[PDB]
């Protein structure tokens, strides 16, 4: 009923808070560690 | 005339709080057609109403405001 219309305008306002994010994968372990790589000293000459 | 058969029907038609005076428009809807059929006068019933029956109540309250 009217009860029916919070609940789905409370899902999507949740879903459209989801949505708007950065996806997750394993990429972005990856991207995070490629910044720990450029910022390394050379030690061995 | 049935503004709500509890079996046959869906609950989405539960005109509540307004069957006072929505079920003499949903009586009279189920006479309507029963009276257009042919052969004997058969049990009217209101199966399913496309939105909910608060929907209706509510644009016949939005109809009535406009009159």
């Amino acid at each position: 009923p009217m009860i029916n219309n919070a609940i789905r305008s409370f899902l999507t306002a949740w879903d459209d808070i989801r949505i708007l994010s950065p996806d997750v994968s394993s990429k972005s372990l990856s991207a995070y560690l490629d910044s720990a790589v450029a910022n390394g000293p050379e030690l061995i000459i | 005339a049935y503004d709500f058969k509890p079996g046959i029907t869906q609950p989405s038609a539960k005109s509540r709080d307004k069957s006072i005076w929505m079920s003499p428009i949903l009586k009279l809807l189920c006479t309507s057609y029963a009276m257009t059929v042919a052969g004997p006068v058969r049990t009217s019933i209101v199966t399913e109403i496309d939105g909910s029956a608060a929907a209706l109540s509510g644009n016949l309250r939005v109809w009535m405001r406009d009159v």
